[PDB]
């Protein structure tokens, strides 16, 4: 056929030629043409037609000025050669060969027939992206842009990319090209909302940057609108991340390369709330609260914020670590106002002081301390008093990491003393300036003495182990801008766009080991210099001694209100707070542990006269505490010495190795391995590498001689060896390591076993073991969790979490594993989920990234996670679900429900599964729960198991909390959205028992019944008078109540008890039986088979990182986001429009309104689950959207109702017009769904 | 004969129907009246929903029983 | 009030309304203005199409509210 | 509307969408209705193809409109 056809295609093309002297059968000569070649491929296309030929023709008619108004065939011609190299990649330069790009530019020039124009331009952009600079070559690029306001939508964004894609590859010749193109994209830039525009408009900006920065008048380039509009691109959260890294890119190299805006960005525009709202996007509570805030912002981000704050300033007097040079810089004596100039760095301080606190990344460190000194030399004396107090804590906490300096060789590691150098040298310059406004604070936080035996360590330090063993003092300011273009990255398929050169700029100078002990000793010395110069702290040491005597009364509560008295009055002044280096220092924590923990007293009454008496300063007391264990804190966060950073890049690592038992395959073997997985897997590895004795070679890896168990991962124990070592970790991906070791799958059994011999890890957490204790002790008094949360600890573990390799490696430090364990508290909840899911699911379930390419193209093929479908029947939804536990109950796929003989599958038949079963949980008919029972079958109240009967059968309710378990552990480890109604105390009952070494129910009474009134207050009032009045006699006897069960009166407390009546007598023997019933014995066999159970798909133990009220909300009892603005920013809307739309609003005026029985009908009809996922509609992926819909055939869209297209997940909104038939026709959808 | 037929929002529309005709024949002609596809078309009487399978005497519907319409969603 | 109208020469002309009237209405009276049929007319405001049955105060127009006419063969 | 899709094989495919449906959703659509993913798949219609920027009103498409579909060979 196709030499049947060439004297069609020739014909043709020739037919385009003699379109000078044929003007419209080259139309549909082109027409026929462009729509062949659409419908086939390139490589039947590419060895028939003469392209050049073909371009050729088609530059004769373009720029023929007899066919200029043939303005039907310019378009065709157009389209057909936009197809013609559409097709064809390398005919692109083809085209470029003959001038096309000047010909379609003059097209452009003067248009009155747009639908030529809104095809030039699409097609002309597909040229840019593979001849960015042929376009610019031209550089008349202005004309692309002139008729913006023209062009619909695809038309209005392919006039932005082409300009983008020649605004990528500049250079220095093309300064006043972008001049041209400058003012015709300002304005559309400072006018635009779509997000597919502003990601190209700032890449051509970027690329602007990355060239130009060097070349002279770049000041008036970014003028102060275009700057403004890059400042407030920031403050609004629609803007993603990858673009608001950008723009920062581009905002600190306005201010490097040049100091006329680099004033207007702290003289004009307002920098501060710049930092504010970037961070409050994160966010969880709208009345921050910054503190917490700044835990979720994401490293990457807080690196870019703090190096374009230390570029807007001025360098310091001595530059230790900072590396920078530029001229105009030298200008500080410019101090106009103390308000539009110092405003910004009296409250800046209280921002990067706490981006310092809450982060653990070397670099965040390392340029806010640059950004401190850098600042703090600019302030005066007037200006300095209103920012004594964090600095001189947040200078203690930087001073006091020195025992995490030494190793375990004795050696040094030069990051913690690059930090010291920076902190002593804040020290330096702030004892220098302010000397009278910083003796009493620094002294009363206690930095002299770290000061002291900081500079008694650098003196210790050993020298002699210098190459270059000739060192003076003086070696000084080296490069400085030597290195802002060193490393500047940029000196075939087609891409989206191209994208701009990556600019790396660097600020920072490596110190070497010898530099920093030089700098050291010189600053201790100078700092001691200046360190020449109440009795509250003898009042101190006086409570501390009256709280050691034991002659003080300990024993009722009488004793205990006064215990907190005198301490109350101790610590807390009426003007300033007891430092934490104060209360740690003389044993006040250590005074206050000895008596909590040897005193006999129940802990009721303990935590009942603390808040008799801590009633409004349980916060006060908190931060005082918290300071005190940040300072006190000892534990050194792991590293392996990455080369790939802290991204999936480090989870594609391997390492070269030579196996040694401890032929020469066994001893001498050169394999790259992954890092990642197990011991179990690094047998899986040697049994893939054999590729069979070796399958069964389990060995006891002697790493350095060591019995550590299978649990470990491939260089978890090599690891360890390392740090018991503590050698160069950089040396460890260079060795070939000689390791030296000797020697259910069906569903199959997860690799989740690195803990089952690490839980008991019994770590010494040193002096700070009194803070501890009596943190648990006030979290255990049941007081609000508003600053239990450790800011730098929370930081440490996060920092831990993000170095995947480590967290792949089981060798987590079991500093960590212990504190989450022992001390939930510390930490945000979402760290705790986090550390969770990596401690709990196992390496299919932890290097499958979630983490947000190639990086894990190779981990993937090991590491993903299998699809499970399951059928069932609707009617026997229960009953099979029983023998899925008994068949793939402790599997590691993600189940799927499937029901037989229907075809709708996806995540709606998985939510509709365990959702229906759950309440099939919710029956009375199985005698599981307390129904009351003083009508139906469901329990709507809360839920609570009954005692057994002893007598009677109970084969099926300990079975049946049995499959209860696996159900319940399965849904966590699936992030499934279950509905289920527990009761706090009932997880109380299942943390307690899991514990070791402490009593299921506790031994109090009193604290028994409090804990009882949430299950029944009828039987709790009951009790409570019982215990009352238990002299009384006669009114014990007038109850007349044997020792049967309350409620179920068919069961004996003890045996005879049936005929014995209540006295005094035995009043004692009926509480503890009732207890031990109602809450105890008579129902530990359904939780001795609820663990049971849930361990199958994973141990409860890990379970104890989390709380009994926050394991009921997600189990099914948190309370949704219902208000006004938390919804429609979470609705992304488009077509129609949102705006107004006047249906819009009252759609979203009416979901307000919904009682707690309408969220439920609407959600499980809308989702499939009846209840909504965890932490907001934001989990919803992808989140729910707003779409118009038309009215056919001629009726009104005001009867109609809200369709979807199946895959909701959104929902599409007919033309309503009055309220009331709104609310009509949304409830008739919503309980008629049901 | 004929039978009464609400839509949701006060308009009724009578269709001539027969005791034979089935629940799918009456979709089918409501369509050819109004024009609305079955597949966003929902047949209720007496509370329950009507399943589009049988015949209208299979449900013993009344001469002049007023069964209601709704224009269903997915 | 009155709202201003750009071709695709870069012509201007002038209106006289009120916050009111319907996008047909406004394109019969640029119709007798210019003598340009309604089915050769397109409008874009704020980088969209508008549509036939719309009003003008639906899509947010306020006085002089520069808004732009297209000419297109349709043109697929 | 109701439009088909139909592949080089023949095998048609009918869809439920609306001029306010933009291109690129109908896109997703088929992405979800069978598993080609959207780069290897050009649309289509009346010789010109069906870029993934306008909506269904601009290029003016109705109901039984059968395009085709063009696997796109990267």
């Amino acid at each position: 056929e196709s030499s049947a056809r060439n004297e069609r295609i020739s014909k043709l093309i020739e037919n385009t030629g003699n379109a000078s002297e044929d003007p419209y059968i080259a139309m549909e000569s082109l027409k026929e043409l462009s729509e062949n070649i659409l419908m086939m491929n390139q490589m039947v296309v590419d060895r028939i037609i003469p392209m050049e030929t073909l371009i050729g023709n088609i530059a004769a008619i373009l720029s023929d000025k007899i066919l200029r108004e043939e303005l039907e065939l310019q378009m065709q011609a157009c389209r057909c050669m936009y197809n013609l190299f559409e097709v064809c990649p390398e005919s692109i330069s083809i085209a470029v060969d003959e001038h096309v790009i000047p010909i379609l530019q003059g097209k452009l020039v003067e248009i009155s027939y747009i639908d030529l124009a809104e095809q030039v331009l699409e097609t002309v952009e597909y040229i840019s992206r593979v001849h960015g600079r042929d376009i610019l070559k031209t550089g008349q690029l202005s004309i692309y842009v002139q008729f913006f306001d023209f062009l619909t939508i695809h038309a209005q964004r392919k006039a932005i990319a082409i300009v983008s894609n020649a605004c990528s590859s500049i250079r220095t010749d093309d300064f006043k090209t972008i001049v041209e193109v400058l003012p015709t994209l300002k304005p559309i830039f400072s006018n635009a909302t779509d997000q597919p525009i502003l990601t190209r408009l700032v890449n051509a900006m970027y690329g602007i940057c990355g060239a130009l920065h060097g070349v002279d008048k770049f000041e008036t380039l970014f003028s102060l609108d275009l700057i403004e509009r890059i400042v407030q691109l920031v403050s609004i959260q629609d803007t993603p991340l990858e673009n608001k890294l950008k723009c920062l890119d581009i905002l600190t190299v306005l201010a490097m390369s040049s100091d006329v805006l680099s004033r207007e960005l702290r003289e004009k525009t307002d920098i501060v709330d710049m930092a504010t709202r970037s961070f409050q996007h994160y966010s969880k509570s709208p009345n921050a609260g910054l503190h917490e805030t700044l835990i979720y912002v994401p490293n990457s981000l807080l690196i870019s914020i703090s190096r374009f704050i230390v570029v807007l300033f001025p360098p310091e007097d001595e530059r230790i670590l900072s590396a920078d040079k530029y001229t105009g810089n030298s200008d500080r004596g410019v101090i106009s106002n103390q308000e539009k100039f110092d405003s910004l760095v009296q409250c800046l301080i209280p921002i990067l002081v706490e981006i310092y606190t809450n982060a653990a990344d070397f670099d965040v460190r390392r340029y806010v301390l640059i950004a401190l000194l850098r600042v703090v030399s600019c302030i005066n004396n007037s200006t300095a008093k209103a920012i004594n107090d964090q600095l001189i804590k947040l200078i203690g906490s930087i001073l006091a990491q020195k025992e995490t300096a030494s190793n375990a060789n004795g050696t040094y590691s030069s990051e913690a003393g690059t930090l010291l150098v920076g902190g002593l040298s804040l020290l330096d310059l702030i004892c220098k300036k302010f000397s009278e406004l910083f003796f009493p604070s620094i002294k009363r936080e206690g930095i002299f003495d770290l000061v002291k035996d900081l500079s008694v360590d650098f003196n210790n330090i050993d020298l002699k182990e210098d190459g270059n063993e000739n060192i003076s003092l003086s070696d000084e300011e080296g490069d400085l801008h030597s290195s802002i273009e060193e490393c500047d990255e940029g000196d075939m398929e087609i891409p989206d766009s191209v994208k701009p050169k990556k600019i790396s700029i660097h600020i920072f100078r490596t110190l070497s080991l010898a530099y920093i002990k030089n700098k050291g000793v010189n600053l201790v010395n100078r700092v001691l210099s200046q360190m020449n110069v109440t009795e509250e702290l003898h009042q101190i040491e006086g409570v501390v001694s009256i709280l050691e005597n034991p002659s003080t009364p300990d024993k009722t509560e009488e004793d205990w209100k006064g215990i907190w008295s005198v301490l109350k009055k101790c610590i807390f002044h009426e003007d300033f707070d007891v430092s934490g280096f104060e209360f740690t220092s003389t044993g006040l924590a250590s005074s206050i542990t000895k008596r909590i923990t040897s005193s006999t007293v129940s802990h009721f009454i303990l935590a009942k006269s603390f808040l008799e008496v801590f009633e409004d300063c349980i916060d006060r007391f908190l931060e005082i505490l918290q300071s005190a264990l940040t300072r006190l804190e000892n534990f050194s966060i792991v590293d392996c010495g990455l080369h790939d950073g802290g991204g999936v890049s480090s989870l594609a690592k391997e390492i070269k190795i030579k196996l040694v038992y401890d032929g020469t395959d066994l001893s001498s073997t050169i394999v790259s391995v992954h890092c990642i997985a197990s011991f179990t897997s690094l047998n899986e590895f040697l049994r893939h590498r054999m590729v069979d004795h070796m399958r069964k070679k389990n060995f006891d890896f002697f790493y350095d001689n060591e019995k550590v168990d299978m649990e470990s991962t491939v260089f978890g124990v090599i690891f360890n060896t390392f740090v018991r070592r503590n050698r160069d970790l950089k040396t460890l991906w260079d060795d070939t390591h000689t390791i030296k070791f000797c020697k259910e799958a069906n569903e199959g059994k997860k690799l989740r076993d690195f803990y089952k011999k690490r839980e008991f890890a019994q770590v010494d957490t040193g002096s700070s073991a009194d803070i501890l204790t009596l943190l648990d002790f006030l979290h255990s008094c049941g007081v609000k969790s508003d600053s239990f949360i450790n800011s730098k600890l929370s930081a440490k573990l996060a920092r831990q979490l993000d170095e995947p390799l480590v967290v792949a490696s089981g060798a987590l430090p079991d500093w960590s594993l212990f504190l989450t364990r022992r001390f939930p508290f510390l930490f945000p909840f979402d760290t705790r989920m986090l550390f969770l899911q990596c401690t709990s699911f196992g390496y299919g379930r932890l290097i499958q990234l979630w983490k947000n390419l190639r990086n894990d193209e190779a981990l993937q093929q090991l590491g993903r996670i299998t699809r499970r479908k399951l059928r069932i029947s609707r009617k026997t939804i229960f009953a099979t679900g029983l023998k899925i536990l008994s068949k793939y109950g402790s599997s590691p796929d993600v189940l799927e429900i499937e029901y037989q003989e229907e075809a709708g599958t996806g995540l709606g038949p998985t939510l509709e599964f365990y959702s229906v079963v759950s309440k099939y949980f919710a029956r009375k008919s199985l005698n599981m729960w307390r129904c009351n029972s003083y009508t139906d079958d469901y329990i709507t109240t809360l839920l609570f198991p009954e005692p057994l009967n002893p007598f009677s059968n109970n084969e099926k309710v300990i079975e049946l909390f049995g499959y209860l378990g696996t159900f319940v552990a399965r849904s966590l480890l699936d992030n499934r959205i279950l509905d289920f109604r527990f009761s706090k105390v009932f997880f109380e009952l299942l943390h307690r028992m899991s514990t070791p070494n402490v009593t299921t129910v506790p031994s109090d009474v009193e604290t028994c019944l409090l804990m009882i009134e949430l299950v029944d207050p009828l039987l709790a009032k009951s009790l409570k008078y019982i215990v009352a009045n238990k002299d009384d006699n006669m009114t014990l006897e007038s109850l007349s109540l044997t020792f049967t069960v309350p409620g179920n009166d068919d069961i004996e407390l003890i045996p005879g008890g049936c005929n014995k009546s209540l006295n005094s007598s035995n009043v004692e023997e009926y509480i503890h039986g009732v207890i031990d019933q109602i809450l105890g014995k008579g129902i530990e066999k359904q939780l001795k088979a609820f663990i049971e159970g849930f361990s199958k798909v994973f141990s409860y133990e890990r379970m104890l990182i989390l709380f009994p009220d926050e394991l009921v909300d997600i189990f099914g009892r948190v309370e949704e986001d219902w208000s006004m603005a938390t919804l429609y920013t979470n609705l992304n809307a488009e077509h129609g429009y949102t705006m107004d739309s006047s249906i819009i609003h009252d759609f979203i005026s009416i979901i307000s309104a919904f009682g707690k029985h309408e969220r439920r009908l609407f959600l499980q009809f809308l989702t499939g689950s009846p209840k909504l996922p965890i932490g907001g509609f934001k989990s919803l992926n992808p989140k729910f959207t707003v779409v118009l819909k038309h009215a056919e055939d001629g009726l009104t869209a005001d009867e109609y109702l809200p369709s979807v297209m199946t895959c909701a997940n959104y929902l599409k909104l007919p033309k309503y017009t009055s309220k009331d038939i709104m609310r009509s026709r949304l409830c008739q959808a919503i309980e008629e769904g049901a | 004969m004929q039978i009464f037929v609400k839509t949701l929002t006060g308009k009724t529309i009578t269709l001539e129907v027969e005791p034979s005709d089935t629940i799918e024949n009456v979709k089918a002609k409501i369509q050819d009246k109004e024009g609305i596809p079955p597949d966003q078309q929902r047949l209720i009487f007496a509370g329950k929903q009507l399943e589009d399978g049988r015949t209208l005497s299979d449900y013993n519907i009344q001469k002049e029983s007023t069964l209601h319409l709704v224009l269903r969603l997915r």
